[PDB]
């Protein structure tokens, strides 16, 4: 209003005179930081200092003969160390020191091998309740890892079928909580009331989107070596840290490999364990729906075709 | 026998407003009774509510402490029924670390707008007769398969896709297992094994009550009704698989360019007819706790169309608005008291007061003479209602520790004795004055 | 706190078939179905335990299970009876002198018969039903693993999980 | 012979400024009477309608104003007639004065995001995109093995290609889960790739599936389409501080952790504005700097008064709108210093002050029935007198806000409209700040 | 090439075609010595 | 025309501190005017900072609101040029809730002192002419400028970086030899038939280039921080970067200065409005000035004797003692008429707008009844009232109309005492 | 070399004809380009060619370290970053200053005092 097909075409379906576009974010890239060969090669303090970071690893009270040496070679006939709690833990000396010498990765394999290790636990700790551990004394090892006895720990929750219910929001399942639910028989038309079941909440409740996705910002540099580091992280930083956060240990991604070959297969444990409502990517593609809600006519058409196929009109 | 969660609490008792067709207050009804005014000025704003037509009202609830101004809020709250929203907020609970004072105003706003979403699906509902899983012997390791289900009226054969067996595996279906699969998404469910397989079986892979056989048509359509608020709309919304920070609390700040965006989708749910819009209310009880930059949130927040309708109570006189030294009617800054409409409570008769014990001691099951009732009157005009209230559990507990039936007047004396009224031990705090500390 | 003082007392069966397994006999029907080389119809589980052996009897998709674990003859195992899923604890302490070292704990052989049960009431406040809803254990998922590897922390519970857990324990 | 209509839902909510639509000026730039929702107020009118010719004449950065006026004279009313009177293309940005007191991120930061957020930026993005069934797929092997490219065959009803692609596409083909039979689309740009089920070719091919089955795409395999995208230059700031683009390990899960704010450096501001000047070089991109509306200003902290005077400065900002209802107040964060407006008067100097004014009985008259007509009711002119009156004892919001109640109270009692018999019963049940006030004063001994 | 499961309605059955390893082999207890 | 992101701001009209050579201030140049005393001030300032000798050397502009205190900042950095570091920030700017208060300081002040390296770089350029792979892989590249030829045999990590980057006979591309990085520049010319175009690069294909480089102090000491602590540079997540890891980078800085590998290049952190810093951040200026890796600092104020932050106390400028001792003040005292109407003149002249000489001599009128900085804001105004008529030049009653449409501070303080009672909280 | 060098060397990506800098005590190892006497092996490769040294093979100095009990106390108290960049773990959590524990003090004086 601000020829006349035009008019017609917008009364029949707006998808005659403009397709909806399958909308995706703003794809921003910047220039990567440029970091000199010079402040690569002698600027960065874990090289240049990496002769007294070595003294650091070296006076490191959890160096495994320390351990050792403050554990079990102590002069009095009762002494405090540090320490004293690796027995009663499950961790060994060098467990102790490759966990605190070798990062994050480390943390990883002996947390997932801890989650392992509750259920062998849990089964002893619940069952082996006569006589003793040897005499009616001495505290055998495992005997600090008291978080299993909780009645809802995740191995006696898994070992007692009820309280597995009450547990009902686990991390990849879209709970809204729970409501009624009514059921419909197409037979004599009646129904009936389900009452107080969990609910997932609605298939297309995710829609928001970011206007803008930006490339991670890398870091750029002019010496072949660097180059090679930013590739390995590029790449994903080794096999294994990889592995740990895609299929959520190496161990799980051997097994998600052959998965493939076993009718009963557990869950994925790493970011394969998701999948969210739409896939990881933001793109918006129009949903077939659209055709019915964009047209006053084809909405209109809608509930007559559904309608007249009740009916069993042609 | 059994004991349920909820309990008898303050307001159990209180089922409505107890208004007629006509919008007029009875004396007493729905567990209400007496507080004409505000009744009657509440039920104009329950039925504001529930037409729903306008945004960005503001109802303050006045008057002395004990006078039914969480009464008529937690009253409406029940007259206005459990399928539209109604969030009671303390004014202290805004206070957050997760998240500022106007987020957590956002949140208690946007958690008080429902969008009620119908959700229908196909849904097959069977005994498992038999599982066919087919797994090729190395290749591509695509699988394969069927599965035979059955009703006390019917049987079909489903030829299995490879989404449908990785779900039915790994929530390990057997055959004799009753399922409930949502035809739309894959889903399986589980409502027990079917009684038949007591003969045979191996040595126990499982173990249940069983269940019965579901009865008629294989494939039936399902029905929820979904009342997700706009707050949980947002959080979904916030971060890829956001879903526990719904239980959790964890996200705080959520982005304003999510707000203004689900503002605009929820907005066209309702217009493609997907999702019904529904507003609620917000109750900020003892709102006199705001701070006066969470009431200038308040100024500007209440004036968008996703506003619900809030409630406010307050106790307090002319005192100094939070957060300032400066002086106002109900600790509330004139820019939000200019704003909204306020209901004044008023405080009870002789009449009432009687009239209020006496339905509360048929919420409680306590029988009293009328000589008791006469009594507890008194003292709950000597004294605070409140007071009164809170006597009738203690005189009827030391009631049937004597094993008497019904409570008399020198139950009443006795418990007046042994509890104290907070005048009577403000009184008694005199006379040890020395031994208490810092006064 | 006001959640903390609030107790449910819930009570169920706790089943477990456990010992060590003296055999694991995979056992065959006397002829293979039309085009198949051969069928099990079950594993046979040799359990031992102080009080006696006895063979169970389980469903052929137990093997398949057995060796995603590492079990072999001389282990002590146990299977959750309402849950169907086998666990291996470690080879049986009657294995311990076999070599001079052997990088496993030798776990003692149980006592009890091989099947135990044992009706157990459990009592939680309904602040534990808000943490372990509020922050799930089962590891297996990267935000599960991600959440247990950062700082605990308390966190603002919503009403809603309040509301949802009243909702199930009315139930 | 049969005539049927239709409509199944719900209007948009009726909310506290939604009768005004425009300031209601004249060509000239006078003020009308009443016009586009607003009456009374034509010096402000006049003045905001230099303003809207000020945001879109795009010359000036950093230029404010302060509305300034009694509880209820229209300063948040105009700054939204501002909003329309700009149309939907030029970004308006509310904002609340204590909104700045976050918890994740600093006083003095929270005002950048919400001015770097005023500043509009349309983008003529190019997208190339591969779509279709997935026919075949296969990756190349190459030493450590690794995975050198992918081969996907692609089909739509336009024909069928077979593309050599990157192995960070086929490692998010194993993320999406893409088999052959399957639609997807990918943009080459992204490197993003989503799924959309099996091709309705194969919904036949079982009789119990997961799937949602879609039509084969049309167009050839390999096209290229312009999105006209609208952005603000801090969607273009956050958007690289917590990267969610990309395909790595790293960036999908920056999309699963807490969506904490951060203080952005000031450097990445800088390579912004240095990437978003090379796009309206290339004539890819067009500004449209907007509008940043601090409603409330009188209790930003003096913190962030402060700060206004380095942000207002900018040579990059957008056009300011604040509002304060207040008298010579106590500057927060000072304790000592009093100002007008409660605003320090060093950054008192930095704004244009447009004077807003009590209403006359005409003009409350005239506001009560733009908004009784706005809120769908019929009111007679004797109740309306009678609201009119109700203005002159009390205030405008108050005798505003009894509209509604009295429809409510009509529609009861049977009446279509509202009668005098119905405002005279809701002015007895709700009190307003004046009248509650007094009994509050009176019982003063028990509250 | 299909291994096969099958839950059946009267019991389970796992199921190998002919050349196929079927590799869930026997376990059994070899004799352990005496004494110490 | 198009509108850049940098638009016509306060201070937008200055291109720099206008000086003769003899560091004396000519009337008006380089956008700025009068203020004689205040820029031969700023210039021997500006002198010190661009011959760079003397660490933690620090300046006070001093003066009533609006008399140039940030003008002549903005002139200083503006003729400061590139090259030197200049980090603006606002007293309140230091204030994260992330981070100390103190560390916010020393960083701001590491943002501010550079350090500058050189070095060679083998660079390839030309227009790809024929490029040719077979299977190990084995190819051949050629490349064209405007004056020679080549023929090159690849290596492995040059064929998987020209395929992978989808090079094109036809293409000009740069290579860094030493990482094998294709940054392609379009098409030549000669191949625009059947991307930008661009002529083909001149001289030889293989150049060692110089290239120098530039880096803060401070984006060391975050590029030392974390696994890709470069981020943190952007991202804002540098909390608490922790002191003995400067304390080596500032020993490492050091020997590189001695060696002579890298030279430190020292700019400017510039405070504005300081009278808000917290005791606890003068206390840390007052330590931080006194080593050789502090900057030139040059603060801003507009306060008389007044409390400073978290205390009772009273002292000048707003600063204690201990800090106005350590530094140079200089101060601005206010305009003249004919200065004033030369500012208004500047401001017309940036903003592409006309007016009669009597409309300057009404503006100045208003300039000086009312500070200045209103009267600047009425050019803009009364300009969009001359388009709104359909006049070319701003008259006296464009400028009488916007004075009556928008207050100033001092009459609309007048036109609140008529509604004293009617405005909240006073 | 003893084998953990022979990891970092092949973590270098070192080849014959790459010229190394090996330090003996720390067990660093760096990769600074290929002897340029291999830069005619192919016309355009992606590396940088360094001359081959002007300088001994092997160099002594008998350097004298300075380091401070609070970087043992910082350097032993959070799990170290562990790899040489070299990993992205390292990418999730950022570091942050905490209260190191009385307790591991402790532990740092019984060690320097051994
Ligand atoms: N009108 C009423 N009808 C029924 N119970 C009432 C009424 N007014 C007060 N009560 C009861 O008195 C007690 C205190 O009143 P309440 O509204 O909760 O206090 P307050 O006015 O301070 O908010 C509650 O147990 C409440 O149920
Ligand atoms: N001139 C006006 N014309 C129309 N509506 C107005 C006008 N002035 C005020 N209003 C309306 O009256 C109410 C009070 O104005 P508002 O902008 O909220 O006051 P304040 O400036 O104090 O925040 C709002 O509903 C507003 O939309
Ligand atoms: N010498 C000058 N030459 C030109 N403009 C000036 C000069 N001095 C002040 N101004 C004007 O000052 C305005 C901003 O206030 P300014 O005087 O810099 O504030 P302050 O001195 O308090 O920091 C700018 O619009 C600028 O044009």
């Amino acid at each position: 209003k601000n020829l006349v097909m035009q008019f017609r075409k917008v009364c029949n379906h707006p998808e005659l005179f403009e397709r909806q576009e399958t909308w995706s974010p703003f794809h921003i890239s910047l220039k990567p930081y440029h970091i000199s060969k010079f402040i690569y090669r002698h600027g960065q303090i874990r090289v240049f200092n990496h002769s007294r970071d070595r003294w650091l690893r070296v006076l490191s009270p959890f160096a495994p003969d320390y351990i050792q040496r403050s554990l079990f070679h102590r002069k009095g006939i009762n002494e405090e160390s540090c320490f004293s709690f690796l027995r009663f833990i499950d961790i060994s000396p060098a467990e102790m020191a490759n966990l605190m010498l070798q990062g994050l990765l480390a943390r990883w394999l002996a947390l997932f091998l801890s989650l392992k290790a509750s259920y062998r636990l849990h089964q002893l700790r619940s069952w082996g309740a006569p006589e003793g551990e040897s005499h009616q004394r001495y505290l055998r090892n495992k005997d600090f890892l008291l978080g299993v006895n909780f009645p809802l720990s995740f191995p006696n929750l898994c070992s007692c079928p009820l309280l597995k219910s009450l547990v009902f929001s686990s991390h990849c399942k879209a709970v809204s909580g729970y409501s009624d639910q009514v059921v419909h028989q197409r037979r004599s038309a009646t129904s009936s009331l389900r009452r107080c079941l969990l609910t997932e909440l609605p298939s297309f409740l995710c829609v928001a989107s970011p206007r803008v996705t930006a490339v991670p910002l890398d870091s750029y540099c002019n010496d072949r070596s660097a180059e090679y580091e930013r590739r390995v992280l590029k790449e994903g930083g080794s096999l294994a840290a990889k592995q740990c956060l895609l299929n959520g240990a190496p161990e799980l991604a051997a097994d998600w490999l052959n998965r493939r070959s076993q009718f009963f297969p557990e869950p994925a444990g790493g970011l394969w364990s998701i999948r969210p409502q739409n896939g990881w990517s933001f793109i918006r593609i129009p949903g077939k729906e659209s055709l019915i809600t964009d047209s006053g006519k084809l909405y209109a058409l809608d509930v007559l075709l559904t309608r007249l196929k009740s009916q069993g009109h042609r | 026998d059994v004991t349920r969660i909820e309990r008898i609490g303050a307001h159990s008792h209180i089922r409505g407003l107890g208004l007629d067709d006509a919008l007029e207050p009875r004396q007493a009804s729905q567990g209400m009774v007496g507080q004409l005014a505000a009744r009657r000025a509440a039920g104009v704003v329950l039925e504001m509510i529930r037409e729903g037509k306008i945004a960005g009202r503001a109802v303050l609830i006045a008057g002395q402490p004990g006078t039914g101004k969480t009464a008529i809020a937690m009253g409406m709250a029940q007259a206005l029924g459990p399928d539209t929203p109604f969030t009671a907020i303390a004014g202290s609970e805004i206070f957050s670390l997760e998240m500022s004072k106007t987020e957590a105003l956002t949140q208690a706003f946007r958690r008080s707008i429902g969008v009620r979403i119908k959700e229908e699906t196909e849904i097959i509902e069977g005994e498992v007769v038999e599982i066919q899983i087919d797994r090729p012997a190395t290749g591509t390791g695509s699988k394969v398969g069927k599965l035979t289900l059955k009703t006390t009226e019917m049987e079909t054969i489903y030829d299995l896709g490879t989404k449908m067996i990785e779900s039915l595996t790994k929530d390990k279906v057997q055959a004799g297992d009753v399922i409930t699969i949502d035809k739309a998404t894959g889903k399986i469910s589980k409502l027990g094994r079917s009684f038949t397989r007591a003969r045979d079986y191996d040595a126990m892979g499982s173990q249940t009550k069983f269940v019965q056989c579901p009865d008629g048509e294989l494939q039936k359509r399902k029905e929820v009704v979904h009342t997700v608020s706009l707050h949980e709309i947002d959080v979904i919304n916030s971060r890829t698989q956001g879903f526990l920070a719904l239980f959790s609390g964890d996200t705080g700040e959520i982005k304003s360019e999510v707000r203004e965006q689900i503002n605009a989708k929820v907005a066209e749910w309702r217009e493609e007819g997907k999702a019904e819009i529904i507003p609620g209310v917000l109750f900020i009880d003892e709102v006199h706790m705001l701070d006066i930059e969470s009431f200038s949130f308040l100024n500007r927040a209440l004036e968008s169309d996703m506003a619900p309708v809030l409630i406010m109570a307050t106790n307090r006189g002319i005192t100094r608005i939070r957060g300032t030294s400066y002086q106002s009617p109900h600790g509330i800054p004139i820019d939000l008291l200019d704003r909204l409409l306020i209901v004044s409570t008023t405080p009870y008769s002789e009449k009432d007061t009687k009239q209020i014990l006496r339905i509360r001691c048929e919420e409680e099951d306590v029988e009293m003479s009328e000589d008791a009732y006469t009594v507890l009157t008194r003292i709950g005009l000597e004294t605070s209602l409140r007071y009164a209230i809170q006597l009738i559990t203690a005189a009827s507990l030391v009631c049937r520790k004597r094993k008497g039936t019904e409570v008399q007047v020198d139950d009443i004396k006795r418990v007046y004795s042994l509890f104290l009224d907070e005048s009577r031990s403000t009184q008694y705090m005199k006379e040890y004055q020395d031994a208490f500390l810092f006064n | 706190n006001f959640r903390r003082a609030i107790g449910l007392r819930i009570k169920e069966t706790k089943e477990v078939y456990e010992g060590e397994v003296t055999e694991l006999t995979p056992c065959e029907t006397e002829n293979p179905m039309g085009g198949y080389g051969k069928t099990i119809s079950h594993v046979i589980i040799g359990l031992k335990t102080a009080k006696g052996t006895k063979q169970l009897k389980l469903d052929p998709s137990i093997f398949e299970s057995l060796q995603k674990e590492r079990v072999e003859a001389g282990d002590v195992i146990y299977i959750e009876a309402n849950s169907g899923a086998v666990k291996r604890q470690g080879r049986c302490d009657t294995y311990a002198t076999e070599f001079d070292l052997e990088a496993e704990e030798y776990v003692p052989l149980p006592k009890g018969d091989v099947h135990k049960k044992k009706e157990i009431i459990q009592d939680v406040t309904l602040h534990d039903l808000d943490v372990a809803n509020a922050r799930p254990q089962g590891g297996q998922d990267i935000l599960s693993m991600m959440g247990q590897l950062m700082k605990p922390k308390k966190t603002e519970i919503t009403d809603k999980l309040r509301g949802e857990i009243n909702k199930v324990v009315n139930k | 012979k049969i005539e049927e209509v239709k409509s199944t839902t719900k209007t948009q909510r009726i909310a506290s400024h939604s009768h005004v639509k425009g300031l209601g000026l004249d060509e000239s730039g006078l003020a009308k009477q009443a016009a586009s929702g607003l009456v009374g107020q034509e010096n402000a009118r006049e003045a905001c309608g230099v303003i809207v010719e000020l945001i879109k004449s795009k010359k000036m950065a950093g230029r404010a104003v302060l509305l300034a006026g009694p509880p209820g004279t229209g300063k948040t009313a105009l700054a939204l007639a501002i909003a329309q009177e700009l149309g939907s293309k030029v970004p308006f940005c509310p904002m609340v004065g204590s909104e700045v007191y976050s918890t994740e991120i600093k006083k003095t930061e929270v005002l950048m995001e919400n001015f770097r957020r005023a500043i509009g930026l349309r983008i003529k993005e190019t997208k190339e995109v591969y779509e279709g069934e997935v026919t075949e797929l296969t990756p190349c092997e190459t030493e450590n093995k690794t995975i050198s490219h992918v081969i996907i065959g692609l089909k739509t009803a336009k024909g069928t290609k077979q593309l050599k692609l990157d192995p960070s596409i086929f490692e998010s083909l194993q993320k999406e889960r893409v088999e052959a039979g399957d639609v997807i689309y990918i943009e080459a740009n992204s490197g993003a790739v989503k799924r959309q089920g099996r091709c309705d070719t194969y919904a036949t091919e079982f009789d119990l599936e997961a799937e949602e089955y879609v039509p084969l795409p049309k167009g050839d395999v390999h096209k290229k389409k312009e999105i006209i995208q609208d952005v603000t230059l801090h969607d273009l700031d956050v958007a690289n501080a917590r990267p969610q683009g990309g395909q790595d390990i790293l960036s999908m899960m920056g999309q699963l952790m807490k969506p904490k704010k951060t203080e952005i450096t000031d450097k990445l501001r800088g390579e912004i504005n240095k990437v978003v000047n090379k796009y309206i070089d290339q004539g890819i991109a067009e500004l449209v700097p907007g509008v940043l509306f601090v409603d409330e200003v009188h209790m930003l902290d003096i913190e962030c008064f402060t700060y206004l005077h380095r942000a207002l400065e900018s040579s990059i900002a957008p056009i300011v709108i604040f509002a304060s209802n207040r008298g010579n107040c106590v500057i927060r964060g000072t304790e000592d210093i009093t100002s007008p407006h409660g605003i320090p008067l060093d950054l008192l100097d930095r704004v244009m002050i447009i004077r807003t004014m009590l209403y006359t009985p005409q003009e409350m008259k005239q506001i009560i029935k733009i908004r009784a007509q706005t809120e769908g009711i019929n009111i007679s002119e004797e109740a309306l007198n009678h609201l009119g009156e109700i203005g002159t004892k009390t205030t405008l919001r108050y005798s505003v806000q009894l509209l509604t109640p009295a429809n409510l109270l009509a529609k009861i009692n049977g009446k279509d409209s509202i009668e005098k018999e119905h405002v005279e019963e809701i002015s007895e049940l709700f009190y307003d700040a004046k009248s509650s006030a007094k009994i509050l004063a009176d019982q003063q001994d028990k509250y | 090439p299909m291994v096969r499961y099958c839950s059946g309605a009267q019991g389970s059955t796992l199921s190998f075609p002919p050349g196929v390893p079927a590799p869930t082999a026997v376990s059994q207890r070899p004799s352990p010595s005496g004494p110490p």
